[PDB]
DNA sequence: ATCAATATCCACCTGCAGATTCTACCAAAAGTGTATTTGGAAACTGCTCCATCAAAAGGCATGTTCAGCTGAATTCAGCTGAACATGCCTTTTGATGGAGCAGTTTCCAAATACACTTTTGGTAGAATCTGCAGGTGGATATTGAT
DNA sequence: ATCAATATCCACCTGCAGATTCTACCAAAAGTGTATTTGGAAACTGCTCCATCAAAAGGCATGTTCAGCTGAATTCAGCTGAACATGCCTTTTGATGGAGCAGTTTCCAAATACACTTTTGGTAGAATCTGCAGGTGGATATTGAT
């Protein structure tokens, strides 16, 4: 059965390198990582139904991010993903 | 004349009694386009869309009224203030 | 050589990709919007975890506890708007008594 | 198109009475109209914000009514009635 | 070979079962969808539907008119409790309101 | 150059004549009636997918739907609206 | 046997509210509304739970019952 | 001797601050058990699964205890009444 | 306002038992590389639908008065709820036995997905009807003043 | 209780904007026949869950006092509703320009399906840290008397 736990650990020691973190918070952590997961995926999808597409490009989770979250964090949002995509597909 | 009361109370039951839009619809749609070009320059309506906002607004505003007015009869007054406003947005889970 | 450090990410673009096709999302999925999604993912696991890690700066301890993690939620403006419909297990509550109830 | 000001002024004192007294209010303060506005503003902002996100999304310059459903469902607010 | 009767004939209901069969197929809920979950929906639907338009008819008349209009449909969806609940988060353009005053704010 | 668009008009038209004999419907009602029952199909469908993603299984059987209707409807709704969906589907695999 | 959830517990928990004073009269309502909240999330649960053909209740499950109330919970799974 | 709602008053500060259970675990129990029994009998529990009942029906119940108080406080009040518990889930939605 | 005197937190230190962190391996995803489809982007274009634009009106908003009636402010008596002390028992904590399920694997009969070919019910106009909106007139019910 | 004065229902009529029915096509279900999964049945296998039992303890339930709080009763200044005169602007309706959709076709950049080959994160142990629960000593806050 698969978790983010590791993932979530290596962001830690990102901004956090001394700082650990208990059990308990680990398990709200993956909670809160799949209920996100959910959220996207879900407008995505609702995104393609409204315009006849079958396909998800990085466009729909441009707009769902647009979306969902809340005017501050959007911005940075969408330009850690884009930063993310333009990185990836010019290397 | 009439006393003070009894023609608002019947006002309440001609317009509990209808379902027309209770706004003018020009200075609705006034409104609408001015929020629409302050988040985007040249943006057009369809005539169907904007009567869209306009029952959603009605509707979210009578159902605040309606809040609004129990904490009143809560807080023991018939006269509704924006102290009373306030305590059901903060309520409603929206504020 | 692996798409999340071609990306420049820490979650894998791969195990996005297998649970965003199995998911029944949509019958076609995009080669970017996995590493899009995982970029987001990981921005918001970030802010979240460096603010509960300064909340426990203040608390002056060095172990996230789930405590921290609703101080730091509820303390934002962005996150509690996005998360009012949300519980936290040994969270607790935001320290607030109203202005009515003290004394003087 | 044009440099607006103040269709605020449209939104008329007896026509939120004529709002209010459909909620069924009996006396009104005269403090209500101000944050009546401002509430109603607030939300037609961000009906009006979500509608214009699944517009520039659309690849269109109008706004059809399915965008404004949408946007409303965004905020837990189902409509009935321009679906077709 | 063997005549064709619909879906909705065998099911004995009045929603095409093959149309919500599509939809289910094309509508990303599930890779496969079974054979009798068509029935059981358009079933579901019919039902649904009858009750709203029996009680919205219903209250038409009681207003002596003979065709169904918005309010109809929003008088009889407040004045019951189950559907009310389960249109809570719903409002119907052209409805209008339920008529209820607060005995407060009635005269003495 | 002018289209067409499926629709439940003529369905709920059906049932209107089933239940009331005399009355009609006007064209806006229509509207209403189609976006509700879309609606109500919209919410069945995702709970139902939310099921059977939830135990590894990825088919959808009259099983999930009439779970799903047990979920969402309250109460006599949902007693009568499986009773009558379990006398479709029995109706419907005797294929007769 | 609803009855066990003491005065004391109750108190503790408008403490935590933020409440200074409390009616008597409160309790009743409060063991009531408790028990609305509670049916109907055991009902949602034990559907849960009954669809996928098992006798035991997992916290899933309960996670599950509480998202369809618009009411997410973190902690146990998701 | 100590005013009335003065012990009060710094209790609210012991319950924020800390984040423990605050109902005993052997009559919720009890409980739930009563009821899972009333909708279907010879049902079993993960231990786990209990636990979450218990932070779900603490936090929805502190959250309207801190709705209801602003109901009194709206009201020129700081006793809490039945008559606020109902204004709350009328506006709630519910 | 001060001041002595508890009580009550607050700050810092401290030991340790329980989680925490670190290591040693593998089924199953993740990555690479072909053999293919395919949705969707690009380019026109047919054509609704939107946006202005005009103008009188008559319906409604505005501004001002006046009075009645409501919200705000005050007093206060009685009672309800908090504080505190007491003692008893219900809760937790630890430990065992074993039993009833979940969960894992394995292997099919049955159910469903595809790949094509006909048969229609459904949909979009054309051609018909037809309840409903305005507008009067009569008969009540309601409201306010004596 | 009466009585004048408005406001309110109820029915009726008619023209028409819209709902209904009738007809002619056509996208899509229905039917036929393979090819592919999969839920499910059988057999184990551990594994959490349930059921007792003891004991230490601290939380619960009771009872008593007392203070402050809430509801009742009163007053009144001011505010808001009803009214009326004034005038301003929102509604309807028609017509055009054209802009911006929809609809139609065509062709790749991208996605899918497989066949192998790696990499890894997941599981089960071995070996460390660190907030929890206390403890003093100081710093505040409360409560009561001058």
């Amino acid at each position: 059965k698969e978790s983010y736990s590791i993932y979530v650990y290596k962001v830690l020691k990102q901004v956090h390198p001394d700082t650990g973190i208990s059990s308990k918070a680990m398990g709200i952590m993956n909670s809160f990582v799949n209920d996100i997961f959910e959220r996207i995926a879900g407008e995505a999808s609702r995104l393609a139904h409204y315009n006849k597409r079958s396909t998800i490009t990085s466009r729909e989770i441009q707009t769902a991010v647009r979306l969902l979250l809340p005017g501050e964090l959007a911005k940075h949002a969408v330009s850690e993903g884009t930063k993310a995509v333009t990185k990836y597909t010019s290397a | 004349r009439w006393r003070p009361g009894t023609c608002a109370i019947r006002e309440i039951r001609k317009f509990q009694k209808s379902t027309s839009l209770l706004i003018q619809c020009a200075p609705f749609q006034r409104l609408v386009r001015e929020v629409s070009s302050a988040q985007k320059e040249g943006l057009r309506f369809q005539s169907s869309a904007i009567m869209a906002l306009q029952e959603a607004t009605e509707a979210y505003i009578v159902s605040l009224m309606a809040d609004t007015n129990l904490a009143c009869i809560h807080a023991k007054r018939v006269t509704i203030q924006p102290k009373d406003i306030q305590l059901a947005l903060r309520l409603r889970g929206e504020r | 050589k692996t798409r999340s450090s071609r990306a420049g990410l820490q979650f894998p673009v791969g195990r996005v990709h297998r649970l965003l096709r199995k998911g029944n999302y949509s019958e076609r999925v995009g080669a970017g919007a996995p590493v899009y999604l995982a970029a987001v993912l990981e921005y918001l696991t970030a802010e979240i975890l460096e603010l509960a890690g300064n909340a426990a700066r203040d608390n002056k301890k060095t172990r996230i506890i789930p405590r921290h993690l609703q101080l730091a939620i509820r303390n934002d403006e962005e996150l509690n708007k996005l998360l009012g419909r949300v519980t936290i297990a040994q969270g607790g509550v935001l320290p607030n008594i109203q202005a009515v109830l003290l004394p003087k | 198109r044009k440099v607006l000001r103040d269709n605020i002024q449209g939104i008329t004192k007896p026509a939120i009475r004529r709002l209010a007294r459909r909620g069924g209010v009996k006396r009104i303060s005269g403090l209500i109209y101000e944050e009546t506005r401002g509430v109603l503003k607030v939300f037609l902002e961000n009906v009006i914000r979500d509608a214009v996100t699944y517009t520039e999304h659309a690849k269109r310059k109008t706004v059809t009514a399915m965008d404004v459903v949408y946007a409303l469902k965004r905020q837990g607010r189902t409509l009935y009635g321009f679906g077709g």
